[PDB]
RNA sequence: ACAAACUCCUAGCCCAAUACCGGACUAAUCUAUUGAAACAUAGAAGCAAUAAUGUUAAUAUGAGUAACAAGAAGCCUUUCUCC
RNA sequence: GAUGUUGGAUCAGGACACCCAAAUGGUGCAGCCGCUAUUAAAGGUUCGUUUGUUCAACGAUUAAAGUCCUACGUGAUCUGAG
RNA sequence: CACAAACGCGUCUCAGAGAUAAUUAAUGAUUUAAUCUUAACCUAAUUAACUCAUAAUAAAUCCAGCCCUAGAACAGGGCACA
């Protein structure tokens, strides 16, 4: 039994794992964790937490571009709600469709 | 259950598909009775599929005996040395079928706990995580307290 | 407590470990060599040896006499204290007995014992400890100390 | 590998054995009167008496107990102590122990060298003492400091003034609730069973376990105290024997730790004593057979009269 | 620079830190102030000890944390040290800090009567 | 009072295999100068002492037999003699023990 | 931001339950034919035990715990010491 | 398919709503007594005659002879008079 | 007190500094008087607690045996004088 609620448990447990190495990389970075993943997808970049981490630990180089373009793009968003007019798109901030 | 058994990582035999893909299973051998009840499907298989199946598959051998047995049996053999054993025992055409078919595309390999779903060398192209890889260095090189 | 109590208690009681001890002795004076019950023994050891001071003050002392009355049974064996066992101690004031412990006993009980003599009694020598001898290889690397002790002085 | 059991006198000879005796009794009779003359040895600086000062203490061997009397007609009970063989062993600066002050270590009386620790011989080899029976150390400002190996005597103390003395206290063993503590009894007759002496109840019904203080029978007695406010009275310089007052605790002739008493009202009371210590070279006079205190009556007397 | 802890409100006074020696009557409270008077270190190891997961590995972390009153460091621990942390609060100057420059640089906001005296 | 809980084959296992249980090794042990057999080093030798208590036990019987009484005791110290000896002017005057043995290694003539 | 059995996603054998109620299977026996090294169709039943202070047997635990005995020395059946 | 119940005996743990000792404010406090309020629980808080009694009355005292909680504390420690 | 002991009915001995609570006070602003201040600066005077000075303890490994004021067992102290 307590196999098997354990099965279900596991998936928790990994994520949570996972939510943590995500952290404490984008720490490295002076970037908090919510503003970090949330101003990854608004740029429409669709990344599993699971291959996040390991993009963390097995590549430091990629992530830490990954975690400049997030901080572009909050930036860009502070400058954004801050400006107060239509007229600029930050370059990261336009949204493309599908083709 | 998982602390139950043993366990092993996810591979390959002989890293077998990378050059060229090797089916892994080496020879069959099925035992049943012209006679008896037991063998009924397997009988079947015998007579419809095996031909073509052999056909399908160069690399394997198939050894078919009757012999007064009581229950139908097959036992792949593996290049890995590995055996498996197994009963067709009391099953339609249908169903040997799709089971010789599971003895055909397996590793030989044993059914166990697979640990990660991925195995991979050297994972770590572009560097591998340490400690020091986002820290600044100083000039000097020095410690945080230390003076020159 | 027992701090500083000089006597083991044995038997029934007081006078039960008395009588014990009688007997003991009895035997002791008669036979002139004994085993025994360790404790029994070492206990025993006092009152022999203080029998044969009492010997020592002469067939003609009363309190000598009647004390060795009473401790020894057998009537028959107060000559023997007196005429033997006194005169043939003079030399040596205390060194009246050798108290020796024998291996324990082969019975199921298995007590701690130990056998109790008169020196110069005639019986064969209790198989006693020997010091080692002089030639051993330490002794003789004490006796060079010794002659330079004697040389320099 | 069986290896046996040895002790030092197996192996020696009926010849050897009394020269063992002598030869190391000897040694030990050379290495005390040699070092009894501590002053013209290698003498550390004496430093003179600072207010917040600490005396050395000493090591005593308790031998009786005897009645004595005061000029005023009451009576006392004191302490007959006399000192041994007290020889200060080693020096621990401030720093390497307390951190506040610096701790004197001191001998007791001497002892057989066969039935000690090879470490232990190996140390007073490079001192130089025979083996002592009791180790002690003593708290100290760094101005009591003495030169290790001295010897020390009961002239330490001077008649009139009050000490402390810690020692091993009487062993009673295991003993009951009743000694252990000073509980009561039950009543022994009224209908009593088996009660007649247990600690009665131990505890609360609501706490359901019992209290990590609880008072109950056990071991008693064997362990040290200190007795304080203890007024000395009278030295005898020849035998070094004190005489305390009242009761010190231990049984008669085991060994015991005096010191000056660190009792606040008798802080100061050090000025007017030998310090570092006293020292029978240096003065190069004779101290009287005893020193009294003022109060004393003394052994050849008026015999008093009231008036 | 462990004694130098800062401690927001009044806490100095009400937080209080118990203990319990287990003997009947044996149970203390301590004003944060009085524990802090007596022991430096006290107070930032509660915190950081208050403060791991409550399992057995805080009593190991607890071993590679090392707590100093004052800077004195044994030249072991000065010398393996790393790198060194941002302080984690922005702590305010006192009135003569300040450059005058700054103080110049600052508008006078009111303008005071002359006939007042101060 | 009565145990709750019947105790595991573990627990039980570290009370009686502890240590402070077990039978310690005597290394007192030694041989005997004589009969090189064993002994404990402060004990006499079982087996020498053997040879010794049956020699005594029947040198005491052979005195039973010089003796006509239960409570006849003799008032001289006594001597006991082997084949082939004669009392000495030192030693005639006491009662004789005349045994059947030669003289033994061990005991003396004194 | 983080957070479920809800909902997506990739696959499916495609949706919780006490009393009562319906269904599909199957352990082991024997009988009829087959089977023959373990067997398959039927027919039958003393047809399946983690719980009845269950019955019998055997083993643990308390526990090597509680508890029980032989007067002394000697010459081995003589002396003592006691009731 | 039992959480054995009053009172005493032993040993007390706790509370403070303080009976003592301690530091004070107010008095229809001169002072001595007194009466009230505040703060404080480390330590103390008696021996008897009668009742099974807890209460209570009384004899004598004391710095006082505190109010309570603990399965109306405690019976695998005792006592059963109830 | 019929043991060399135990024992009370006998003898001996018992402590400084800090910190406060309720209250008193002094300088003094908000409010240029006054105001002990849930205003600063220093302050004073002030119960018990409770901390701390100080005292205990504090030499790693010989231990057969035999003594012991040490001890249920195990440990502990003795055994060179004499
Ligand atoms: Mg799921
Ligand atoms: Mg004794
Ligand atoms: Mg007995
Ligand atoms: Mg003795
Ligand atoms: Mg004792
Ligand atoms: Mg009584
Ligand atoms: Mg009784
Ligand atoms: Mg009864
Ligand atoms: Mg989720
Ligand atoms: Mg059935
Ligand atoms: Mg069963
Ligand atoms: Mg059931
Ligand atoms: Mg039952
Ligand atoms: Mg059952
Ligand atoms: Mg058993
Ligand atoms: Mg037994
Ligand atoms: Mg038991
Ligand atoms: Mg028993
Ligand atoms: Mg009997
Ligand atoms: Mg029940
Ligand atoms: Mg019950
Ligand atoms: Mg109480
Ligand atoms: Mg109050
Ligand atoms: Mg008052
Ligand atoms: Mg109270
Ligand atoms: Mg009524
Ligand atoms: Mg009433
Ligand atoms: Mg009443
Ligand atoms: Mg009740
Ligand atoms: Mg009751
Ligand atoms: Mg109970
Ligand atoms: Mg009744
Ligand atoms: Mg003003
Ligand atoms: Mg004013
Ligand atoms: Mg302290
Ligand atoms: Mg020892
Ligand atoms: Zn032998």
């Amino acid at each position: 039994v307590k196999c098997t609620r354990a099965r279900r448990l596991k998936k928790r447990s990994l994520r949570t794992l996972w939510i943590n190495r995500i952290t404490a990389a984008s720490q490295e970075h002076g970037l908090k964790y919510p503003a970090f993943i949330i101003n990854l997808i608004k740029c429409q970049v669709e990344l599993n937490r699971k291959v996040l981490a390991d993009l963390a630990i097995y590549e430091p180089k990629t992530f830490k571009s990954l975690a400049a373009l997030a901080k572009r793009r909050r930036e860009e968003g502070f400058a954004a709600a801050l400006g107060d007019g239509k007229e600029p798109d930050g370059i990261f901030s336009r949204v493309v469709q599908h083709r | 259950t998982a602390r139950g058994t043993a366990s092993r990582f996810l591979t390959s035999v002989l890293h077998n598909g990378l050059g060229r893909y090797v089916q892994q299973l080496q020879r069959l051998s099925f035992s049943l009775s012209r006679d008896a009840p037991s063998s009924r499907g397997a009988r079947e298989f015998v007579e419809r599929e095996v031909t073509d199946f052999a056909r399908r598959n160069p690399g394997v051998v198939i050894y078919v005996n009757p012999r007064p047995c009581c229950v139908p049996r097959v036992v792949a053999e593996y290049l890995n040395g590995a055996v498996r054993e197994e009963s067709i025992h009391c099953k339609s055409v249908e169903e040997i079928a799709a089971l010789v078919q599971k003895l055909a595309d397996q590793s030989g390999l044993d059914v166990i706990r697979i640990r990660k779903p991925f195995h991979t060398d050297s994972p770590s192209i572009q560097g591998q995580w340490h400690p020091f890889t986002n820290k600044p260095t100083t000039l000097g090189g020095l410690r945080p307290r230390e003076v020159q | 407590i027992s701090h500083g109590r000089v006597f083991r208690r044995l038997g029934l009681g007081p006078e039960s470990r008395i009588h014990l001890l009688q007997n003991l002795l009895t035997g002791l004076v008669r036979h002139e060599r004994i085993e025994a019950s360790w404790a029994r023994v070492d206990e025993l050891r006092g009152y022999a040896e203080k029998l044969i001071d009492y010997g020592k003050l002469g067939d003609t002392n009363e309190r000598a006499m009647r004390m060795a009355d009473f401790w020894l049974t057998e009537k028959d064996l107060i000559p023997k204290l007196f005429q033997v066992l006194a005169p043939r101690f003079q030399g040596q004031n205390g060194g009246y007995t050798r108290m020796l412990q024998i291996p324990n006993r082969n019975e199921q009980d298995r007590a701690k014992m130990a056998v109790i003599e008169y020196k110069g009694n005639c019986l064969p020598p209790l198989p006693l400890p020997r010091r080692d001898s002089n030639l051993t290889l330490l002794n003789q690397l004490l006796q060079g100390l010794r002659q330079d002790q004697e040389a320099s002085s | 590998h069986g290896k046996s059991v040895t002790w030092w006198d197996e192996h020696l000879s009926e010849e050897n054995v009394p020269f063992v005796k002598q030869l190391v009794s000897d040694e030990n009779k050379a290495q005390l009167a040699s070092k009894l003359c501590p002053l013209k040895d290698e003498p550390w600086p004496i430093h003179p008496w600072e207010p917040g000062s600490s005396r050395v203490g000493l090591i005593a061997l308790k031998l009786g107990m005897m009645p004595l009397w005061t000029k005023d007609g009451q009576k006392h009970v004191v302490t007959l102590l006399q000192v041994q063989d007290c020889h200060v062993l080693k020096y621990t600066p401030k720093e390497n122990h307390n951190g506040r002050m610096a701790a004197l270590t001191v001998g007791g009386k001497t002892v057989s060298h066969f039935h000690k620790s090879a470490s232990i011989l190996e140390f007073y080899q490079e001192l130089g003492l025979p083996p002592k029976q009791k180790v002690k150390i003593f708290n100290v400002t760094e101005n009591a400091v003495i030169k290790p190996g001295t010897p020390l005597y009961a002239a330490h103390f001077r008649p009139g003034q009050y000490v402390d003395v810690t020692a091993k206290t009487i062993g009673k063993g295991f003993q009951g609730v009743m000694r252990r503590w000073g509980f009561k009894g039950q009543p022994a007759t009224h209908g009593q069973t088996k009660t007649h002496r247990r600690p009665g109840a131990i505890s609360t019904g609501d706490v359901a376990r019992v209290w990590p203080g609880t008072k109950m029978p056990g071991q008693l007695g064997n362990i040290d105290r200190t007795a304080f406010g203890l007024k000395v009275w009278r030295i005898n310089t020849k035998h070094n024997i004190i005489y305390v007052n009242g009761s010190v605790p231990g049984h008669k002739n085991c060994l015991v730790k005096i010191k000056d008493s660190k009792l606040p009202a008798y802080k100061d009371f050090c000025k007017n004593l030998p310090f570092p210590t006293y020292f029978p070279d240096g003065d190069e006079e004779a101290l009287p057979e005893d020193l009294y205190d003022e109060n004393v009556c003394q052994p050849g007397a008026p015999s008093i009269t009231f008036t | 620079n462990t004694r130098h802890i800062a401690f927001s409100g009044n806490k100095w006074e009400q937080k209080v830190y118990s203990s319990h020696t287990g003997y009947p009557g044996g149970f203390r409270q301590v004003t944060a102030a009085q524990l802090h008077q007596k022991d430096p270190v006290a107070i930032v190891k509660l915190a950081i000890y208050g403060m791991l997961p409550k399992n057995l590995h805080r009593r190991t972390m607890m071993q590679r944390l090392h707590l100093f009153p004052d800077e004195d460091i044994p030249e072991d621990i000065l010398k393996n040290l790393v790198e060194e942390l941002p302080q984690p609060r922005k702590v305010p100057r006192r009135l003569d800090e300040y450059t005058q420059e700054e103080i110049e640089a600052f508008p006078r906001v009111w303008s005071p009567p002359e006939d007042y005296r101060l | 009072a009565a145990p709750k809980n019947r105790r595991s084959i573990e627990v039980n296992r570290c009370r009686r295999r502890n240590p402070q249980k077990l039978i310690k090794v005597k290394n007192n042990i030694d041989v005997c100068p004589e009969c090189g057999h064993l002994k404990q080093k402060h004990i006499l030798c079982g087996y020498c002492y053997e040879k010794v208590r049956k020699e005594t036990a029947e040198i005491r019987r052979q005195m039973g037999k010089q003796e006509g009484g239960p409570f006849r005791a003799p008032t001289t110290e006594t001597v006991v003699l082997y084949s082939g000896e004669t009392p000495s002017e030192q030693d005639q005057g006491k009662r004789i023990i005349e045994r059947e043995r030669k003289r033994p290694s061990w005991f003396t003539q004194n």
